[PDB]
């Protein structure tokens, strides 16, 4: 999904709000901040109501201006709440009632997702690959800066996982794939407009094809 | 035009979500309190520092951590949520590694701790992929011009830690002494371990 969350490469942001080794304060800076994650785990591990990938997607589904003005942990409060309503566990009415006011949610999905690709290739370390020049409106674990670009395999995982583009929509057809550490030269991704060396993207096998 | 939606205070929303689920019997007793203690006390960059200090003083462990990071971490009992498949990336005299999650916040929680606010910032997520040298410089870390910067974007299940170079002036230090100088930021890759005088 080509949302505003796909931030890598966007220009115009200011300074990172940190200097190295500065005091970052406590883990949680407010007494509610442990709730989104804890409640995600309840939903994933105790209720079985959704996957972690569905959490990543529902946060991507925040209305874009809403995403851009919302602090990190609050996005996950909104996202977990949205999934609990979508799955029929909770109602928006009861959330608002208990909250004592408005509790806007992420927007509905505009895609049903897609299955794990039927045809893929096992790549080896040192192999040159291109990221498939595809557009996925639903969830995908491919940042757009690498779409259509070419790089070289430095690792194939020794474990396999469900295809995000499926399981992020709660589909039954996510299969399993390994992922690959794909090293791209900085210039392959940003031309002359980068100060970097290389960027390594951890990409599912279904996002890749042999290079030319 | 472009205004924020009306919203109740965030703490009211967050605790509404808790109480809605808790009041349906969906949240076991002590569940979110237990995860809060895990997040605060157990997931910690002290664990990644321990791993770096062992690698610096034990060539065999170093080799293990760089070839099968999951098994190396497992020896210490530090696998865990958002840190099940671990890859450690080695800094060298010509290579500086840095980790981000451009898409969200993905971090090796059990060994680095939960990410800091700044790591999840739009500024870091947008910029470090494209201009890591300038980002690091701004943050206080000058990377000499003879060093390739390599940014790992944490886009799937691999969870990374940087193995920084060991600084001169630490020869013969104990693992305790070495752990002390391997900070959270050194594990992320944005800081180089510092030796006092
Ligand atoms: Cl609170
Ligand atoms: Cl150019
Ligand atoms: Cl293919
Ligand atoms: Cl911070
Ligand atoms: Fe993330
Ligand atoms: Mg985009
Ligand atoms: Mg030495």
């Amino acid at each position: 999904m080509d949302g505003v969350h796909d931030l890598a490469g966007v220009q115009g942001f200011g300074k990172v709000p940190h200097t190295v080794n500065a005091d970052i304060g406590p883990t949680f800076h407010a007494e509610w901040e442990h709730l989104p994650y804890s409640l995600m785990f309840a939903g994933v591990a105790e209720l079985g109501a959704f996957s972690v990938d569905e959490v990543k997607y529902v946060v991507e589904r925040m209305e874009p201006r809403h995403y851009m003005m919302t602090p990190y942990y609050e996005r996950y409060v909104i996202g977990v709440a949205t999934l609990m309503v979508e799955k029929g566990i909770l109602t928006q009415d009861e959330l608002e009632s208990l909250a004592g006011g408005p509790f806007p949610l992420s927007r509905p999905s505009e895609s049903e997702g897609r299955p794990a690709p039927v045809e893929t290739t096992t790549f080896e370390v040192g192999q040159r690959v291109r990221v498939r020049d595809e557009y996925v409106p639903g969830h995908i674990r491919m940042p757009a800066y690498c779409r259509g670009r070419v790089g070289t395999i430095s690792h194939r995982t020794t474990e396999k996982w469900p295809f995000p583009d499926a399981i992020g929509h709660g589909r039954n057809d996510a299969g399993e794939e390994p992922t690959y550490h794909v090293k791209f030269a900085a210039e392959e991704l940003f031309g002359s407009d980068t100060d970097g060396g290389s960027v390594v993207v951890d990409l599912f096998e279904g996002y890749l094809e042999p290079a030319a | 035009e472009n205004a924020a939606p009306a919203q109740a205070p965030v703490s009211d929303r967050a605790w509404a979500l808790f109480r809605a689920l808790d009041g349906k019997g969906l949240v076991p007793d002590g569940y979110v309190e237990g995860w809060k203690k895990t997040f605060e006390e157990d997931f910690s960059p002290r664990r990644g520092a321990e791993l770096v200090a062992r690698a610096w003083t034990d060539p065999e462990f170093r080799q293990l951590l760089l070839t099968d990071g999951t098994a190396a971490v497992a020896q210490y009992g530090y696998l865990g949520p958002q840190g099940e498949y671990i890859v450690a990336v080695e800094d060298t005299p010509t290579l500086k590694n840095v980790i981000v999650c451009s898409l969200c916040s993905c971090t090796a929680w059990p060994i680095l701790g939960l990410p800091p606010t700044w790591y999840k910032s739009f500024e870091y997520r947008a910029r470090v992929v494209r201009e890591p040298r300038k980002v690091l410089s701004e943050m206080g870390t000058e990377i000499a011009s003879d060093i390739e910067i390599r940014v790992y974007d944490t886009t799937a299940e691999t969870r990374y830690m940087v193995l920084p170079q060991r600084p001169a002036g630490t020869e013969g230090w104990s693992q305790e002494q070495l752990q002390e100088i391997v900070t959270k930021d050194c594990l992320i890759g944005v800081a180089i371990p510092q030796v006092p005088t």
